DNA sequence: TTAAGCAATTCGTAATCATGGTCATAG
DNA sequence: CTATGACCATGATTACGAATTGC
C-alpha cells in the first residue's frame, strides 16, 4: 500500500507539464527509495529520467514496490484540478489497479479527491550507460529556455560548440542564420563551463524545446555533453530529486 | 382485472355503436343510449366501480398520432 | 402469419383471372375474391403450398419478397414442425433453401441480398428492379406509388377483434398485393427484360443478379466462333489510370443572347468503329518491322499505338457495336410516333438502356480489374475525343466572322466534351436556329463516317455558374415557341438537401428566367426565409436523406447519418437502416456548436417528442450560399447586399425538465406588457379596442378553413365517410401537417376569450 | 421614454457577458421598478431571471412600459466598446424599435451606440415559487473552479448535500474524482440542510452560469429533489441573475 | 469466385496558427 | 502598488475524405 505526502503540490503539477508533452504513457516505479520513472519519448530520440526522494516529501510510505503504468496525459488533467497550494497525496493500493491523487487546500475546509485508472504496459526499458562528459555548463533555465525558442526562429536544428572560453549554439535556414554565445563569469545568474575537451554535436530544437517545459521546476539547469553521444539535460528538483532529459545527435 | 380490459376492448370496435376514435367512453355508452341502438348494461357496471384511471376511461388509440 | 393474399393473371390480358385470400380466423365476403379460413397456421401454411403447386406459376412477383417474405415463412414453417411446406420448386424431391450473397460495383453501390432457391420458377422483386435503374429519394412503396401513379401495432388489434374488422385488413392486404403488378405492367418491365435477352443473349435469371460483363464476354464468344479465334486470359494487379477528358474554359456569367448547341452522337462507339480499332487489330510495335508500308495499311492515335487498316482485317467490336446501334435506332424510330408522356418517358427508358450497353463495352476494355483489359484502346479512343472536340471550337469560331461576308464574329463560351455552345450574336431565335443549322451540317463533313455532328437547341437566355453547373430556357423549333427549363447539376436536381432549398431556388429560377422580374423574387425569398424564422414552415421542407454506404469508409470518419443509424431506439433493435439505403434526419437546436452530427434526429421521434428546430442552420449553412451562387451574376456585390439586407430587414421579425414548472404570464395584445389580470388589452392601450378584435378574428377564419380542407381530404384518400382514419405515413405531407393546425386553433380560440362572449348561451 | 444612467457601468458589461454565451435572443421588460429579463436558454435546459432595480441605477426614469426583444450578442460586441469605468446610459422611444447606449468616459469623449431592437414572440415561462432542502452559500470563485475541475473528469456532476457538507463528484474514461466542502466572510461555507439532497446536472451548463462570476463575491445554490436547481450571485443594490438548471434524470 | 470508365464541384471535421485577457511576480 | 511577458482561451486557415452528378 503505498502513500505519499507532498506539501509543495505545485512540483508534481510542474513535473507533469514537463512530460506530458513528451509522453503519453509512462511507468512510475514506487519503492522505499521514492518515485523514479524512465522512458523514451514518443519518437525515440530521447529518454526521460524523474526521481521523487522519499525524503523530500513530508510523508512517505511504501510497503509493496508498485509499477503503476500511467497515462501521463490523464494524470495531467486531473492534476489541474490542483491549486497549486493544495497538498497533494498520492495513494495506492498493491491489490487495485487505480491511483489515487487527493487534494487538499490550505484552509482545509475543501479536499479533492481524485481515482485514476491505472493500465498495464508492457514499456520498452531502457539501460544508460554511465559515462563521462566532455563538457558541463551550468546556466539559469530562463536563458537556456529563450536560446532554444530564439534559435528555433531561425532553424529546426542547433549545433552545441562547446570550446574552452564558453559555449555557442547556433541554426540556419531560409532566413539567414544566427548563433547566440555564452561566456563564463566571474548565483542563478551565472554561467559556468567545465571543457576537457571541445565539442560539437547538433540537435532537434524540437525536442529541447520539449525539455524546456520543465524551467519551472528549477532556477538553473546543466548541459552535458560529449563527442558521439547523447546530450544531457538536467533540471534539480531541490530535496526531491531531479528530471534528466536524454536527447540522441543528429549524425 | 384482465378480463374487464378485454370487454372494453370489445366495445370499442363494435360498429354497431359508432365510430369512436376521437371522444371518450362513456360519451359513445351514452350516445348510443339516446338513440337506444342497444348498449349493453355491462360496459357500464365497470365505468362506475373505478375513479379517473386513464386504461379504462379511454379509446384503444388514444395515444397514437391519427 | 396470419393472412396471405394472391393475385394471378395470364400475360397479354388487360384484368387478372385470380384473386384469393386465406385467414386465420372466421372473416367475412369479399365480392370478387374467394375467403377460406382455418383455426390453426398448419393449414394455412399448407394450403399456400397445395395452391402454389397446383397453380404452377411461371413468374413470382412482389415488393421486397425476397429479403422479408419468403425467409419469414420458411423459418416459421422449421419453428412449428410442418414438414411438406418447403418444396416449392418444380423438382418433386428437392426442399429450398435460405442463402446469403452481395453485389457490389461503382455504379450502383454495394447491396447485400438473401436468395431462396425455385427450380423451374422465376423471381422479380420489383424492389430490385427500381434500386437497379432509378435514382429516387425515397424507395417506399408509397412514394414510388405517388410518384409514379398518385396516391404494426394496429393490426394485432385489428385481429384480435371481430370479423370486420379482419375483412378490413383483408381488403388493405389485397390492395398491397395488387400495386406491384400494376408497376410492372405499366412502367414495360418484363418486355423490356425479354428483349435485352434477346439482344445479348444471356438468361433471364441473370439480369437481376449479374453487371454488364457476363453480356459482352457473351456477344464477343457468339461473334468468335465465326472466324476461328480463342481467348487468352491476362490478369493484372495492377496498371494506373490514364487521361479523360477535357473540358473548355468557361466565360462565366448570365447571357441574353441567343447560344446554340451542336454535339456530336454516339462518339466513342462511332470512334471505335471509324477508325478500326479492336484486341484483333492492335499492332505490338515490333512487328510492322521490318514491313515498311505505312500508307493505308496502318493508322497512328494521339496516344501513340498504330493499328491496321481495314483492307487487311475487320475487328469484332465495330460489329457488336453496328448491331447495338441499329437496335437503339429502332427503338427511337418507334419512340417518334407516340403522344402519352410516360409512356415516351418509359421508350426513352429503353433507348437509354441500349445506350449504356453501347458505352459499358467500350468500358469494358479500360477495367483493369475485369476479364480481359486493353489501355492502349481506351487512351486512343480519349486523344481521339480531345482532338476533335478542339477542332471544332478552332473550326466554329474562325469561319463565321466580320470579314467573311457573315454579320458578327462568333464566340464559343463552353464545351464539355461531346458538345459546343457556340453563342452566334443575333437575338432573333430564327436566324439563330437557321446558322446552326448550317455549321452543324458545315462541320460534319471533315470525318469518316458514322461521324456526325448535329444541332440540338438554342438556349435564350442562358446562365453559366461554374464547370457543370448551367440553366436555361429549350427551344426545339420556332412557333413551338418554348419548352422547359434546363438546370444542369444545380441545387434542384441533386438529393442531397432540403425540399425548401430545391423548391426556392426552381421558383427563383421561374421567377427570373420567365417573367424576367428581379424584384418579385426578392420579395419571393423574403417571404421565405421570413416564414423560416417565424416558425411556420412544415418539417417535410427540413428532412434531409443521405445513403448508408459500407461501413469502413464511414469508420474513417465521423458523420450524421451514420451516427443516427447506429444509434439504436429503446423501442426497436429490430428495425434499423442496413447497409445501402437511404437515412432521413433533420437537425435540431442545441449548443454544441462543433458537431453538427450531434443534433440529428428521426423525424418521427422529433414528431412524438416535439424538438425545436435550428432556424440559424437552416437560415446560414442550408439557404444561404446557393443563393448567393444565383443571385450575383446578374448584379455586382450590391446584391450580396441586397439580399443580405432583404434578410435584415426580415431577420428582426424571431418567433420563440423546467419547462414543466410554468407561471404563464399574461401579455397586453397591443404594446407586449405584461401585467396582473387577465384582461387582453393595456390601460393605455384601450381607445383602440375594436380595431384589434378586429385583427386576428381574420387570422381565426383563416385557420378555420384550413382545419375543413385537410381532415376531409384524409377521407378521400382512404375510401370511407363512415369510419376513422388511420394513416400515419411518413412521405405524405398530409401526416402532421393535419396535426399542426389543432394547435394553432387550439392556441388561436383561447387568445380571443381573453375578450368576452359575445352574449349569452343558457336562454 | 426610458433612460437610465448606471454609473458603474462595468456591472452592465458584466452582466452581458453571462448571458450571451447562453442566450441569442431576449427580452428586457422595462417599468419604474427597474429592468428585468427571464429567459430559457438555447437548449432550453435552463431558465436565466435578472433583476436591474431602480434604486440601483443613478438615474432611473419609465414613461412607458416598454420591452424590446434584444440580440444579446450584438447588445454584448455594442457594450465592449465602453470602458469598464464610463458613465452607461440606456434610453430608448417607446415608438422608437432602437435602443440607445451612451458611454461617458469620467475625464472630453462620449460613446453613442444606437441598437436595432428586434420583435421577439419568445416562449414565456413561470417559475413556481418553492422551498429548498438545501442552499449553500459560498466564494463564487470556489464554485467556479469546482465546475472547471470537474468538467475534466466527465460531463456531469452529481451534488450530494448532506448535514456536514456538500459534495459534488463526476467519473469518465480517466476515472473519476469528486470535492467535498464543509461548513466553517465571502471566503465561507455556510449551508442549511433540512433534508439531504443528491442531483445530476451538466457541467456544461454550470460553467456557463459562472460567466456571472465576477458580479458577486460569492454565489448561493438552492437544491430539492427533483426539481431544477438554482444558481444565484447577487448585483449589490442593482439586483440579481439567477440560473435555473434542470437536473438530469 | 465477383465487380463498365474518368472529371469536377461541394461541404463538414479535425488540426494548425494568430491573437488578446488575465495574472503573477519582480521593481 | 505598479510593468512585463508567460499563460490560458477563442477564433481564422488549410487539408482531406465523403457524396453525388455530368460526360
Ligand atoms: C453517359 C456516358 C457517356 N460516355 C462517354 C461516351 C460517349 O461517347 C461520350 C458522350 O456522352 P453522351 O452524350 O452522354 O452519350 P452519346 O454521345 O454516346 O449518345 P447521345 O448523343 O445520343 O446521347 O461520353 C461514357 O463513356 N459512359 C457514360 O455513361
Ligand atoms: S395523411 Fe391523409 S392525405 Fe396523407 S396519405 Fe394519409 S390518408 Fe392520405
Ligand atoms: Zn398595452
Amino acid at each position: 500500500m503505498f502513500e505519499a505526502r507532498l506539501v509543495q503540490g505545485s512540483i508534481l503539477k510542474k513535473v507533469l507539464e514537463a512530460l506530458k508533452d513528451l509522453i503519453n504513457e509512462a511507468c512510475w516505479d514506487i519503492s522505499s527509495s521514492g518515485v523514479n520513472l524512465q522512458s523514451m519519448d514518443s519518437s525515440h530520440v530521447s529518454l526521460v529520467q524523474l526521481t521523487l526522494r522519499s525524503e523530500g516529501f513530508d510523508t512517505y510510505r511504501c510497503d509493496r514496490n508498485l509499477a503503476m503504468g500511467v497515462n501521463l496525459t490523464s494524470m495531467s488533467k486531473i492534476l489541474k484540478c490542483a491549486g497549486n497550494e493544495d497538498i497533494i497525496t498520492l495513494r495506492a493500493e498493491d491489490n487495485a489497479d487505480t491511483l489515487a491523487l487527493v487534494f487538499e487546500a490550505p484552509n482545509q475546509e475543501k479536499v479533492s479527491d481524485y481515482e485514476m485508472k491505472l493500465m498495464d504496459l508492457d514499456v520498452e526499458q531502457l539501460g544508460i550507460p554511465e559515462q563521462e562528459y566532455s563538457c558541463v555548463v551550468k546556466m539559469p533555465s530562463g536563458e537556456f529556455a529563450r536560446i532554444c525558442r530564439d534559435l528555433s526562429h531561425i532553424g529546426d536544428a542547433v549545433v552545441i560548440s562547446c570550446a574552452k572560453d564558453g559555449v555557442k549554439f547556433s541554426a540556419s535556414g531560409e532566413l539567414g542564420n544566427g548563433n547566440i554565445k555564452l561566456s563564463q563569469t566571474s548565483e542563478e545568474e551565472a554561467v559556468t563551463i567545465e571543457m576537457n575537451e571541445p565539442v560539437q554535436l547538433t540537435f532537434a530544437l524540437r525536442y529541447l524545446n520539449f525539455f524546456t517545459k520543465a524551467t519551472p521546476l528549477s532556477s538553473t539547469v546543466t548541459l552535458s555533453m560529449s563527442a558521439d553521444v547523447p546530450l544531457v539535460v538536467e533540471y534539480k528538483i531541490a530535496d526531491m530529486g531531479h528530471l534528466k532529459y536524454y536527447l540522441a545527435p543528429k549524425i | 382485472e384482465e378480463a374487464e380490459l378485454e370487454l372494453l376492448r370489445q366495445f370499442d370496435l363494435a360498429w354497431q355503436y359508432g365510430p369512436c376514435t376521437g371522444i371518450t367512453r362513456l360519451q359513445r355508452w351514452c350516445r348510443a343510449k339516446q338513440m337506444g341502438l342497444e348498449p349493453p348494461p355491462e360496459v357500464w357496471q365497470v365505468l362506475k366501480t373505478h375513479p379517473g384511471d386513464p386504461r379504462f376511461q379511454c379509446s384503444l388509440w388514444h395515444l397514437y398520432p391519427l | 402469419v396470419i393472412q396471405i393474399c394472391s393475385l394471378g393473371l395470364r400475360w397479354g390480358e388487360p384484368e387478372p383471372f385470380l384473386r384469393l385470400a386465406l385467414t386465420l380466423r372466421p372473416c367475412a365476403p369479399i365480392l370478387g375474391a374467394k375467403v377460406q379460413s382455418y383455426e390453426k397456421e398448419e393449414d394455412l401454411l399448407q394450403a399456400w403450398s397445395t395452391f402454389i403447386r397446383i397453380m404452377d406459376p411461371d413468374v413470382i412477383t412482389g415488393y421486397n419478397i425476397q429479403n422479408f417474405d419468403l425467409p419469414y415463412l420458411i423459418s416459421r414453417a422449421q419453428t412449428l414442425k410442418v414438414q411438406t411446406f418447403p418444396f416449392l420448386g418444380r423438382v418433386a424431391g428437392l426442399c429450398s433453401n435460405i442463402r446469403d450473397s452481395s453485389f457490389q460495383s461503382k455504379q450502383t453501390g454495394r447491396r447485400d441480398t438473401k436468395v431462396v432457391s425455385m427450380v423451374g420458377r422465376v423471381q422479380m422483386d420489383m424492389l430490385q428492379v427500381l434500386l437497379r435503374e432509378y435514382k429516387l429519394r425515397s424507395y417506399t412503396l408509397n412514394a414510388v406509388s405517388f410518384h409514379f401513379l398518385g396516391e404494426h401495432s394496429i393490426i394485432t388489434d385489428l385481429q384480435n377483434g371481430n370479423d370486420q374488422t379482419r375483412r378490413r385488413l383483408a381488403v388493405y392486404c389485397l390492395k398491397d398485393a395488387y400495386l406491384p403488378l400494376r408497376l410492372l405492367e405499366r412502367l414495360m418491365v418484363l418486355v423490356n427484360a425479354v428483349e435485352m435477352a434477346r439482344v445479348t443473349g444471356v438468361p433471364l435469371s441473370y439480369l437481376l443478379s449479374r453487371g454488364q460483363q457476363v453480356k459482352v464476354v457473351s456477344q464477343l464468344l457468339r461473334q468468335a466462333m465465326h472466324e476461328g479465334l480463342l481467348m487468352p486470359v491476362v490478369k493484372s494487379e495492377g496498371g494506373e489510370d490514364y487521361t479523360g477528358a477535357t473540358v473548355i474554359e468557361p466565360l462565366k456569367g448570365y447571357y441574353d443572347v441567343p447560344i446554340a448547341t451542336l454535339d456530336f452522337s454516339s462518339l466513342y462507339p462511332s470512334i471505335m468503329m471509324a477508325h478500326n480499332l479492336c484486341y484483333t487489330t492492335l499492332l505490338r510495335p515490333g512487328t510492322a518491322q521490318k514491313l515498311g508500308l505505312t500508307e493505308d495499311q496502318f493508322i497512328r492515335t494521339p496516344t501513340g499505338d498504330e493499328f491496321v487498316k481495314t483492307s487487311v482485317r475487320k475487328g469484332l467490336l465495330p460489329q457488336i457495336l453496328e448491331n447495338l446501334l441499329s437496335a437503339r435506332k429502332r427503338a427511337k424510330a418507334e419512340l417518334a410516333k407516340e403522344t402519352d408522356p410516360l409512356r415516351r418517358q418509359v421508350l426513352d427508358g429503353r433507348q437509354l438502356a441500349l445506350k449504356v450497353s453501347a458505352n459499358s463495352v467500350y468500358g469494358f476494355t479500360g477495367a483493369q480489374v475485369g476479364k480481359l483489359p486493353c489501355l492502349e484502346i481506351s487512351q486512343s479512343v480519349t486523344g481521339f475525343g480531345r482532338q476533335m472536340i478542339e477542332k471544332t471550337k478552332q473550326l466554329v469560331e474562325s469561319k463565321y466572322t466580320v470579314e467573311n461576308g457573315y454579320s458578327t464574329s462568333a464566340k464559343v463560351v463552353y464545351g464539355d466534351t461531346d458538345s459546343v455552345m457556340c453563342r452566334f450574336g443575333v437575338s432573333s431565335v430564327a436566324e439563330a436556329m437557321a446558322l446552326g443549322r448550317e455549321a452543324a451540317d458545315w462541320v460534319s463533313g471533315h470525318f469518316p463516317s458514322p461521324i456526325r455532328l448535329e444541332f440540338e437547341k438554342v438556349y435564350f437566355p442562358y446562365l453559366l455558374i461554374s464547370k457543370k453547373r448551367y440553366a436555361g430556357l429549350l427551344f426545339s423549333s420556332r412557333p413551338d415557341a418554348h419548352d422547359r427549363m434546363d438546370c444542369k447539376g444545380l441545387e434542384a436536381v441533386r438529393r442531397d438537401n432540403c425540399p425548401l432549398v430545391a423548391n426556392l431556388v426552381t421558383a427563383s429560377l421561374r421567377r427570373l428566367l420567365i417573367d424576367r422580374d428581379p424584384e418579385g423574387a426578392v420579395a419571393h425569398a423574403q417571404d421565405v426565409i421570413s416564414d423560416l424564422l417565424c416558425n411556420r414552415i412544415d418539417i417535410s421542407q427540413l428532412v434531409i436523406t443521405k445513403e448508408l454506404t459500407r461501413a469502413a469508409s464511414d469508420y474513417a470518419g465521423k458523420q450524421a447519418h451514420v451516427e443516427l443509424a447506429e444509434r439504436m431506439r429503446k423501442r426497436d433493435p429490430g428495425s434499423a437502416p442496413s447497409l445501402g439505403d437511404r437515412v432521413p434526419y433533420v437537425i435540431i437546436s442545441a449548443a454544441k456548436g462543433v458537431a453538427a452530427y450531434m443534433k440529428s434526429e428521426d423525424p418521427l421521434f422529433v414528431l412524438e417528442h416535439s424538438l425545436p428546430i435550428d432556424t440559424q442552420y437552416y437560415l446560414e449553412q442550408q439557404l444561404a450560399k446557393p443563393l448567393l451562387r444565383i443571385f450575383e451574376p446578374i448584379l455586382g456585390e450590391g446584391r450580396a447586399e441586397a439580399v443580405l439586407l432583404r434578410g435584415d430587414h426580415t431577420r428582426c421579425k424571431t418567433v420563440l425538465g423546467l419547462l414543466a414548472f410554468a407561471k404563464r404570464r399574461n401579455c397586453c395584445i397591443g404594446c407586449r406588457t405584461v401585467l396582473s389580470h387577465q384582461g387582453a388589452v393595456c390601460e393605455f392601450c384601450q381607445p383602440r379596442e375594436s380595431e384589434l378584435y378586429q385583427k386576428e378574428v381574420s387570422h381565426l377564419n383563416a385557420l378555420e378553413e384550413r382545419f375543413s380542407r385537410l381532415w376531409t381530404q384524409c377521407q378521400r384518400c382512404q375510401g370511407s365517410l363512415h369510419e376513422d382514419v388511420i394513416c400515419t405515413s411518413r412521405d405524405c405531407p398530409i401526416f402532421y401537417m393535419r396535426k399542426k393546425v389543432r394547435k394553432d386553433l387550439e392556441d388561436q380560440e383561447q387568445l380571443l376569450r381573453r375578450f368576452g362572449p359575445p352574449g349569452p348561451e343558457a336562454w
